[PDB]
RNA sequence: AGCAGUAGCAAGGAG
RNA sequence: CUCCUGCUUAUG
């Protein structure tokens, strides 16, 4: 700010006088500060010792003054003595030296300014030039020994320090000795060419833009735009065409999660503090979970490749039997985890041309389309059903509370924490954290070496801290340079349920043996699946503990809105005596809902935030934008505000464009359609 | 029993049930391969939205030029987006804009902008995002790009004595007048380049793919410019920044109170039969329908009475946007029928290797060919991301302050690409007339409202910058989860920085208290999992808890330990502004307090409490210039012991005050101090020999 | 060093021609970009890289001579804590950090830490001696304000704060002695009797003086009274749907010119070789004149 | 094979 | 299709 710093170093009132001088000078910006400094320069020259005997002052100030009275006061001082001008208006007249008094203040070494002034006037005036640097380089008549020189060098070192504060070097320029851009040769032909079409040069465009006044033929072009429009708004009270979405009627989508949730079977043992690394847990479960009874037939039940999974499972079985997790190179691991399977990246240096031999080109296809899954409801209802193993997620402790709202937040953390630690979703989060954590540290510490990493958990059983074992995982020699890279993990899973060629489409299910189950001794199946994680996907799945933040944010928004509108501390009974409508039945939907308690609601919220943490693709993102749009339409239905839309054709083209094969997206689209069916029972903006 | 979560919306609002529909817990989408087809769709779509054929050939550049203003060929489907601007219409909107508030509006705002350009140092150009350095033709941070640009100035002809914005810009135009520029390549061979390649290189803007963008199925390309376009864009963003701060219907710098004042104010100006309908609108293709020729027309009108310097200095960056080049990424690939051998064709050989492309690639390539360079593309009407954002909002204020003359009108609020319009009228066919007049003024000026993503109601039920406003209640911005734990520096700056992020999201956003305690406990848990430290009562036995479990009887007061050293949590929601050490130093043992806080430690030697600050080892996979420059940094920091705090003033010389400083403190420490001839005469001989060696 | 070898390394490391093209013939401005120049581009995932670093065996670059002066190579059961690889800087484990934290030497530095961080210990004392009460559970809301949030008693404006520390610790290259500085020069006269003899580093001194005096102005949503003591606890006292509060309570010298052959006597002897002499003064960054005392 | 979606990874060199 | 190559000891 010019005015703020100019009121810092320069005086208070002198700003207004110098600004008046600029108001009498012209369209000039920087010179204010210079003239202001110059005025205080004269204030430091002609204030205290101005020839007090004969009080009519030695320094006749007729430079910084109103441009009316310099001729009159000049004709009132010089009417007694009488002098001669020196081709320029004098700054300050004098009668003790009987000469003029010139004042100039400069930045540089004062030689060139004084020689150009020597070209203008010579030294026939009384020249006074003061430098910011500290050079009294002026005419031979001088001040005697006064503090006018000392205070003016203090003042110019002062103001020059202010110039060195805020980078003011190209700002103290006198106009005769800043407002000119460097008029080059090729830019002046560049700006003249980039004008609009009815213009010739930038000069004509600049004068026409300086000489523009508006007209009332604007509305002629505006109404002329309204006439060729052919656009009408589309209401909802008469044309409620909110039709259900086109879920594709094709083959059912397969089970595409990296691990198993509901078809899993595990072996438990008491956990020891010393044996804690995943290789030692793998060895202790090699003595615990008996691989001696793990006989696999060479014929799979279904699938594609059976011999390589048999030789690979036997190879890792005797590999763990020798207590070292590094598979020796054979054809099985050279076939499963890809070694030598990549395209030869050849640059454009030689091409070895040939007459229609290796004719190369490019091709892209897209993504394959699937249909609505039916296996997702039982995994949802299992995913919020209690398992007796207790705490699964390793949550930290509670800080000590004051007499503040920390009893409220402690109550909410202890109740919601006490409800989510027992569900199966916490078991799956523990599975992803421990398994993908160990696989991630193996992807750092040993590239190029195939490891054998178990798939396990750790939970409290009958008070005693136990651990489990779900599967056997095989790393695929990750060389992770960038965020992608897609290393291949081979997964051998343990299952206690019979397979399904409709759901388990990506497996090669074998038969393993028998398991005793207490309540006779049921079967045991082994699953096989090749898959691939990624480096960014290891950080986003290895940190899947942070799903409690939107869940508890949603529950706490409900409770704080409720006690925000009831104006009374009703929390501990509101968390018990408040219903939430979920889970309409299969045969009927018309106003047949299930009101549940709020604890099952936060169970379902941690379920849907976990399934949001798994299945994040492009399609879920764009579908979540469009379902926020239809949620705004349903809020427009809840108050009968008579909303409207301009084009309802391309909207469903964009929604039906972004639903291809993601099972969570198809499921939320179908349940959104059933939400429109329930909303059709009360409000009228929808179809059947 | 079937199950449905969205039934929660049957008896609540949407202010509480909207974080349920944000998937901000999973992985963000990434791009793959090349970013060529995206840029070709942007440029070919930009020429396909120009609605013209009238070409003017160029004598400077060897490529053709297609005009964009006042050359319209009115197709029947006007709802398809157009890229044509009527300059008389928008200048009429400028006079209609400034006649509402004041008379000397552009003169006062242009004097406020003119006051704060001359007092700007050019190191402000280095406080930006990643730019495109043209020395090696790569993407570098701005300090290295200005380093190589200033090194090119001092390497080609003369030295640099600017230290301002204006003399640096005039130095760039002086480089545009130079016939041959010599810079450094590869081990530093100094090569030369002519005149036309310098103009083809100074107008080069690199396009890559936007990574980590939540909300699109199809990817969108982002573009970063060079360095020789940036400071003029800083000038235009300061001018339009002061214009947008002076206005009253813009929200670029409170975004909540202004909508309360326009709803409460414009509902208080109704008749006995008129009413209000608000429409949420979202402009599509906003980066392809804002031509810089309209910025050249308006910025010749804002600066009609400003100066002679600013009148010429605010009409330079729109020209460089009027002849800008667009990079092509890095090409494509080709493979045989066996899908084993795959050659890589770069963007250079795309002209010769046209016969190896798909149907979509040849559809986007045959309609883009006569505007192509040998390595780049030509664009003269686009305005991509990473460009003027504070100036199109001025156009948005211009369209929302239109006077058509009953007594029916509109108002609202504008953002980067979100606008909320409040219509006041009498009947529904007159609502069709006023909304179609808003589509008329936006369609004539060059703002294409999307018809698929726009709606409205009678009361406030609108969308603006992802904050859904209901009739009475107000939703917040959905918070980014991964910003909680991205400190990764120290055992001391991972937890206190996490409490600072929880603090600023508690003050800025809503962030209800139990959610904040839960997030603090989760970040505590990942802190304990990262540095492998657990409490003493747990039976964890790893390579650090053996020493802590072994020596637990030496510590008398058990809560005086630290979290990173084997203690439990004592920070709370009411203790986020206080770190753990300052909360716990009143309960430590004196052997522990004297033991941990030793500055004679093998880890710190070689803005929180520094007692665990270790440096991890660097990686194993331009290195002389950092050696010499950091020798200058350690030297000048070693001479002036307090110089990283204050700005280093004084530009006559560095080493003269260095030599007079070693004489100053050698004489200062000498004369009532050392007193010995060989040390003072020895340092005198070294300084004199260094001066005679340097100055010659 | 002790300022005896700085001229030798100044002599030997200014033997280059391009360093002479930079220094005193090039860009003094680019030192402001020399301080922030390094090739560390973005570090897009620093905590992931720290998890990979702590997953190795010896990630830490630690000093050698102190821990070989005091520490032990291997602990009581096989915990490796050392390396023999390389300059003279030895890799190590965080078990050596906790071993230093439990079996290390002790140095009395209570007054040092309890004098550097006085603002935050004052925040601990002002947080310890407050009292809360019941809640409200009612609607609340107010616009955003620009509030200075710290109980300071000087209240400078972020421009005299750099200039104070520069005009306390090293007054030579500092800044102007301005017109808003005469009362601040009485503050310098009161503060030169404090920060003269200390064992504190000068950047830490600029940290504690730059923090114990500055009212930090922010743009925050406030409500109720805007007293500056209850504004740093803004995050705890109220939210959006709830509210809780129950708080009841000497160089007076001058210079003249540049010409005379002054005696080479700097500011260290500016008082005894003061009056009646044209004694030269070297002002900091290069502005050195010859001095005459003015009454 | 597989990950993945509008194009890349699934080691590198020589024949 | 054929032929030749490598260290990083991982603990809720």
């Amino acid at each position: 700010v010019i005015r703020e710093i100019a009121k810092r170093f320069l005086e208070q009132a002198t700003i207004n006088i110098a600004e008046e001088v600029v108001r009498e000078y012209g369209d000039h910006e920087r010179t204010m500060i210079s003239v202001g400094v110059h005025f205080q320069a004269c204030c430091l020259i002609s204030d205290e010792y101005t020839l007090e005997d004969e009080t009519t002052p030695r320094y006749v100030l007729l430079e910084g003054l109103k441009r009316q009275e310099a001729i009159s006061k000049q004709n009132n001082i010089c009417s007694t003595l009488g002098l001669e001008p020196l081709r320029n208006l004098a700054d300050i007249f004098d009668r003790k030296t009987r000469r003029f008094l010139e004042v100039g203040i400069t930045k540089r070494e004062s030689d060139e300014y004084y020689q150009e002034k020597f070209n203008k006037i010579g030294n026939d005036m009384d020249i006074h030039v003061f430098t910011y640097e500290g050079k009294y380089f002026s005419n031979n008549p001088n001040g005697l020994e006064d503090i006018q020189k000392t205070r003016i060098f203090t003042f110019l070192s002062f103001v020059s320090d202010e110039l060195r504060k805020e980078n003011m070097f190209t700002e103290m320029y006198v106009t005769e000795e800043e407002l000119e851009m460097y008029k080059s040769k090729l830019f002046i032909a560049m700006r003249d060419e980039s004008v609009p079409l009815p213009y010739i040069n930038y000069e004509h465009l600049r004068t026409r833009c300086e000489t523009f006044k508006r007209n009332q033929a604007e509305c002629e072009a505006k109404v002329a735009d309204v006439a060729s429009r052919l656009k009408i708004k589309l209401e909802h009270l008469e044309e409620n065409k909110l039709r259900p979405l086109e879920i594709p009627k094709e083959k059912e989508a397969p089970y595409t999660h990296k691990f198993l949730m509901k078809d899993a079977w595990f072996f438990a043992k008491p956990h020891d503090s010393e044996r804690a690394q995943p290789q030692q847990i793998l060895y202790d479960f090699f003595e615990a979970a008996n691989m001696g009874f793990m006989t696999t037939s060479p014929k799979p039940i279904f699938g594609k490749q059976g011999l390589m999974y048999h030789s690979l499972w036997g190879q890792t079985k005797r590999a763990i039997k020798d207590k070292r997790n590094e598979l020796e190179p054979s054809e099985q691991r050279d076939f499963l985890c890809g070694i030598g399977r990549a395209s030869k990246k050849i640059q454009e240096d030689k091409w070895q041309e040939s007459r229609e031999e290796e004719f190369k080109q490019e091709e892209t296809k897209g993504a394959a389309k699937r249909g609505f899954p039916t296996w997702f409801n039982e995994e949802w209802l299992w995913a919020m059903r209690d398992s007796k193993i207790g705490d699964w997620i390793p949550m930290a402790e509670m800080p000590p509370c004051k007499n503040e709202m920390e009893d409220y937040a402690k109550k909410m953390c202890e109740e919601l924490e006490s409800k989510i630690q027992g569900t199966n979703c916490a078991r799956e989060m523990s599975k992803l954290i421990h398994t993908i954590g160990s696989l991630h540290t193996e992807c750092r510490n040993f590239p190029g070496k195939v490891k054998i990493v178990p798939i396990y958990c750790r939970g409290t059983l009958r008070g005693e801290s136990t651990d489990c074992l779900f599967g056997i995982a095989i790393k695929g020699k990750s060389h992770l340079n960038k965020d992608d890279g897609m290393y291949t993990v081979v997964t051998f899973e343990f299952s206690t349920e019979e397979p399904n060629p409709s759901k388990h489409e990506k497996y090669t299910v074998f038969e393993a043996g028998t398991v005793p189950v207490e309540a006779k001794e049921k079967k045991l199946f082994l699953y096989c699946r090749t898959t691939g994680m990624s480096k960014l996907k290891n950080d986003w799945f290895s940190k899947c503990r942070r799903c409690l933040i939107p869940t508890m944010e949603t529950v706490e928004q409900i409770v704080l809105k409720e006690c925000a509108l009831k104006e009374e501390n009703r929390v501990s009974e509101m968390l018990e005596n408040k219903r939430a409508w979920i889970a309409h039945e299969n045969g009927e939907n018309l106003t047949r809902l299930v009101s549940t308690k709020l604890k099952d609601l936060c169970r379902m919220l941690i379920v849907t935030q976990f399934y949001y943490c798994i299945y994040n693709d492009n399609q879920l993102e764009g579908f979540c934008n469009e379902q926020k749009k239809f949620l705004m339409f349903l809020q427009a239905d809840k108050d009968s505000k008579s909303a409207f839309t301009f084009n309802q054709k391309g909207l469903y083209e964009k929604i039906e464009e972004c639903i291809v094969s993601n099972p969570l997206c198809i499921f939320l689209a179908d349940r959104l359609n059933k939400l429109f069916l329930v909303a059709k029972s009360n409000g009228a903006k929808y179809f059947e | 029993m079937e199950i449905n979560p969205y039934l929660l919306m049957l008896n609540n609002d949407i202010t509480s049930m909207i974080s349920l529909t944000y998937p901000y817990t999973g992985a963000p989408p990434m791009s793959h391969g090349t970013s060529t087809k995206y840029s070709m769709e942007t440029v070919s779509r930009t020429y396909s939205y120009s609605r013209t054929k009238k070409e003017v050939p160029s004598g400077i550049f060897p490529i053709e030029r297609r005009k964009f203003c006042n050359t319209i060929e009115d197709k029947e489907n006007l709802e398809k987006p157009n890229g044509n601007v009527d300059i008389n219409f928008m200048l009429s909107l400028a006079e209609m804009l400034e006649e509402k508030m004041g008379k000397g509006f552009f003169k006062f705002c242009a004097n406020e902008a003119e006051a704060e350009i001359l007092k700007m140092h050019f190191s402000k150009l280095t406080e930006g995002r990643q730019t495109y350095d043209w020395t090696s033709e790569r993407n570098m941070p701005a300090a290295t790009a200005l380093q190589l640009t200033v090194d090119a100035i001092q390497e080609t002809q003369g030295t640099f004595k600017g230290t301002t914005m204006v003399e640096y810009c005039n130095k760039i135009l002086e480089m545009m007048d130079w016939p041959e520029v010599k810079f450094k390549k590869v081990t530093l061979m100094i090569t030369k380049i002519g005149r036309e390649e310098f103009i083809k290189r100074i107008c080069t803007i690199n396009t890559m793919a936007k990574d980590g963008e939540r909300g699109k199925y199809k990817r969108r390309a982002i573009a970063t410019p060079g360095m020789g376009i940036r400071p003029f864009s800083k000038i235009v963003e300061t001018l339009a920044q002061k214009i947008c701060e002076r206005l009253a219907e813009s929200g670029l710098p409170e975004k909540k109170a202004k909508l309360k004042t326009t709803v409460s104010s414009t509902n208080s100006k109704l008749q006995e039969g008129q009413f209000m309908v608000n429409i949420t609108g979202d402009n599509s293709k906003w980066n392809e329908c804002q031509q810089p020729e309209a910025y050249l027309a308006m910025l010749a009108y804002i600066t009609k009475d400003s100066s002679n310097l600013m009148k010429d200095l605010c009409s330079v960056a729109p020209t460089l946007f009027c002849n800008k080049y667009v990079k092509m990424g890095q090409g494509f690939r080709a493979k045989n029928k066996r899908k084993t051998k795959e050659i890589v064709i770069p963007a250079k050989k795309m002209k010769e290797r046209k016969e190896l492309m798909n149907a979509e690639w040849r559809d986007l390539f045959e309609t883009i060919e006569p505007y192509m360079d040998g390595e780049c593309c030509f664009l003269g009407g686009g305005m991509l991301m990473g460009m003027f954002n504070m100036l199109s909002t001025v156009f948005g204020v211009m369209t929302l302050n239109y006077r058509e003359e009953r007594n029916c009108y509109w108002t609202g609020l504008q953002s980067s690409d979100d606008f909320v319009l409040f219509c006041i009228s009498r009947t529904w066919p007159e609502m069709e007339m006023t909304i179609l007049k808003f589509i008329a003024v936006c369609k004539l000026m060059g703002i294409n409202m999307s018809l698929e993503k726009s709606y409205g109601c009678l009361p406030e039920l609108f969308e603006f910058t992802s904050m859904f406003f209901s009739g009475d209640f107000v939703s917040n911005i959905a918070l980014e989860l991964p910003a909680f734990t991205t400190a990764g520096m120290n055992e001391g700056t991972d937890f206190t920085a996490a409490m600072s992020v929880i603090r600023t999201n508690m003050i800025n956003n809503g962030l209800s208290p139990g959610t904040a305690l839960m997030a603090l406990r989760i970040c505590l848990q990942e802190f304990r999992a990262t540095y492998r430290v657990h409490p003493y009562d747990s039976g964890v036995k790893n390579h650090r808890m053996k020493i802590i479990r072994k020596f637990i009887e030496t510590i008398e007061n058990k809560d005086g330990l630290l979290i990173s050293d084997g203690g439990k949590l004592m920070n709370n929601i009411s203790s986020l502004h206080i770190p753990e050490e300052i909360l716990k130093e009143d309960l430590m043992d004196p052997s522990y307090r004297n033991r941990v806080f030793n500055p004679r430690n093998p880890f710190t030697q070689f803005a929180v409490v520094s007692t665990h600050s270790f440096r991890t080892r660097s990686n194993r996979t331009m290195a002389l210039e950092e050696k010499r420059y950091q020798v200058v940094c350690n030297m000048y920091r070693s001479v002036f012991e307090s110089a990283d705090v204050n700005t280093p003033i004084g530009s006559m010389s560095m080493g003269e005050a260095i030599e007079a400083k070693i004489l100053d403190r050698a004489r200062t420490q000498f004369e009532n101090g050392i007193i010995g001839g060989e040390e003072y005469s020895e340092i005198k001989r070294l300084i004199e020999d260094a001066k005679r060696q340097r100055l010659s | 060093s002790l300022l005896l070898t700085l001229a030798k390394e100044y002599a030997n490391l200014t033997k280059d021609k391009k360093s002479c093209k930079l220094l005193s013939q090039g860009t003094v401005s680019s030192y402001t970009t020399f301080k922030k120049w390094t090739t560390s581009r973005k570090e897009k995932n620093p905590s992931l890289r720290m998890r990979w670093a702590m997953g190795s065996k010896f990630p830490i670059m630690a000093n050698r001579e102190i821990l070989e002066e005091a520490g032990i190579p291997e602990q009581w059961e096989g915990i490796d804590l050392w390396s023999k690889k390389d300059l003279g800087m030895v890799l190590a484990s965080p078990a050596a950090i906790t071993y230093w934290n439990f079996c290390g030497p002790g140095v009395d530095n209570s007054s040092v830490i309890k004098d550097v961080y006085k603002a935050k210990f004052m925040k601990k004392e002002r947080w310890r001696e407050t009292l809360w009460g019941p809640m409200n559970f009612e609607l609340v809301g107010k616009q955003r304000r620009v509030v200075e949030t710290q109980p300071v008693e000087i209240k400078l404006n972020q421009k005299e704060i750099k200039e104070l520390t520069m005009w306390v610790l090293f007054e030579d290259e500092a800044n102007l002695a301005s017109k808003f500085i005469q009362e601040n020069f009485s503050l310098v006269l009161s503060l030169r009797e404090l920060y003269k003899g200390k064992a504190v580093n000068k950047d830490v001194a600029a940290f504690m003086i730059a923090h114990q005096f500055s009212p930090e102005k922010r743009f925050l949503p406030t409500f109720g009274p805007i007293r500056p003591e209850r504004m740093e606890l803004l995050h705890c006292l109220g939210g959006d749907f709830w509210k809780i509060e129950a708080v009841t309570a000497v160089e007076g010298f001058q210079v003249c010119e540049y010409d005379p052959r002054a005696p080479l006597i700097p500011r260290r002897d500016l008082r005894l070789i003061g009056f009646g002499k044209k004694v030269r003064v070297f002002v900091g960054q290069g502005q050195e004149k010859t001095l005459v005392r003015t009454s």
